[PDB]
């Protein structure tokens, strides 16, 4: 059944480890694979978290936010690094509605590959926590980091794929977060910022994340990362240094798609607040649904942030409609947003008129 | 008092349930014959910390 479809898609070397491990062809349509997976592999999501690889606290808060929203969490899945910690945290949370983890790890890296349900116990090995594991190989054991191209193509298609739920102009957020100072991560960041994908990075402790956070010409880049990445600078040849300068210049070109979170702030729930602010900035940059105040209000309200939301739209003062949030306030009551309907009342609406007999009966 | 309460429970948990006259017969017959929770606890401990 599914095995035949998987074999035909490549046009095998595929097996289920037990969540689902699949080998994909580089010259394949990411759209078709995503559609097939959504139809059969798993359900649909409104939000998809993109991972590009005190800090543990921030990652745990992000994991909790993703679980509450039900968003997909894309990650490399490498055993060595924060991927193992994220997998352990996801397993612990699932032990206690459903969290799904996706690993993008090319088959070439794995040193123990076998062709029903093959069992592996334990180079470049990976964590088994992730439910779905997609491995993109070029056809040889050359250890190339080519899966990033397929990852970016899939992310771009998913962003293109409109989603009715969660508003955001019928689109998906594709939040991007990186904390590791890798050249491949920098290339992925450049490609993403080239697109509409928004990336948010916390100062934390990163080889390049700290440099970019402090940043927010050749001489300026030379001064930057001088102490942050001494080993990287020493190892990188002149061509590599010029490539670094070019990539960082391209990345810094766009500030709307770049979000910086300071590690000094001790505020609670800042992990979600920063993401909300970045998503709002991207939505404002979109300018398509920005004309409709209600549309941006829906996306703003669905998230925790309310303080900046009040200034953004609730401040208004240009011309507030008498009906105002005819349905937005109704959704807020249904959504049960605390300390937010208070602003609707402060601006004010006819409580008797707002609560129509049909609306009251429906509630 | 609460502490003392436990004891009686334990005692009546050791003997289970048996009427006294059938209790004697049951005693004679007996003489003749004679993981995930830990993970949840760890998560709760992390929350407590």
């Amino acid at each position: 059944d599914l095995v035949n479809f998987i074999q035909a898609n490549f046009k095998d070397a595929f097996g289920d480890i037990q969540g689902k491990y699949l080998r994909l062809s580089c010259d394949t349509d990411s759209e078709t694979l995503y559609e097939l997976l959504t139809q059969h592999w798993h359900l649909k999501t409104p939000n998809l978290v993109i991972s590009v690889t005190r800090m543990r606290k921030i990652f745990s808060r992000l994991i909790y936010i993703a679980q509450s929203k039900g968003a997909w969490i894309l990650t490399g899945g490498t055993h060595y690094g924060l991927m193992k910690y994220i997998g352990e945290v996801v397993r612990d949370n699932t032990i206690s509605e459903n969290i799904v983890a996706i690993g993008i790890a090319a088959w070439g890296m794995v040193s123990n590959r076998d062709t029903f349900s093959a069992q592996y116990i334990m180079l470049y090995i990976l964590d088994n926590n992730h439910t779905h594991l997609l491995l993109v190989d070029n056809g040889c054991h050359g250890h190339p980091t080519v899966e990033a191209k397929l990852r970016n193509q899939l992310e771009k298609y998913i962003s293109e794929r409109t989603s009715q739920d969660s508003n955001y102009g019928g689109k998906i957020p594709i939040v991007c977060f990186a904390q590791g100072g890798g050249r491949e991560t920098l290339k992925a960041i450049n490609t993403s910022v080239k697109s509409k994908i928004p990336c948010v990075v916390v100062e934390g402790s990163g080889q390049i994340a700290d440099v970019i956070a402090s940043l927010v010409t050749s001489s300026m880049v030379k001064e930057k990362l001088v102490r942050f990445l001494p080993r990287t600078v020493s190892r990188l040849p002149e061509e590599e240094i010029e490539s670094w300068i070019k990539w960082l210049k391209e990345i810094l070109e766009s500030s709307h798609l770049l979000t910086v979170i300071k590690m000094e702030e001790a505020g609670d729930e800042i992990v979600s607040n920063a993401i909300s602010y970045a998503l709002y900035k991207a939505f404002s940059t979109n300018e398509q649904d920005k004309d409709n105040w209600n549309g941006q209000l829906k996306l703003l309200l669905e998230w925790n942030q309310l303080d900046l939301a009040s200034d953004e739209i609730f401040t208004n003062d240009r011309r507030w409609e008498s009906a105002d949030l005819q349905e937005v306030m109704f959704t807020a009551l249904i959504k049960d947003r605390p300390k937010f309907v208070r602003l609707f009342l402060e601006n004010g609406l006819n409580l008797q008129k707002f609560l129509t007999n049909e609306v009251l009966t429906e509630l | 008092w609460k502490f003392q309460r436990y004891f009686l429970v334990q005692e009546y948990c050791n003997r289970l349930n048996i009427p006294f006259p059938f209790v004697v017969f049951a005693y004679f017959y007996m003489v003749v014959k004679k993981n995930e929770t830990l993970a949840w606890e760890g998560v709760m401990k992390e929350n407590y910390l």
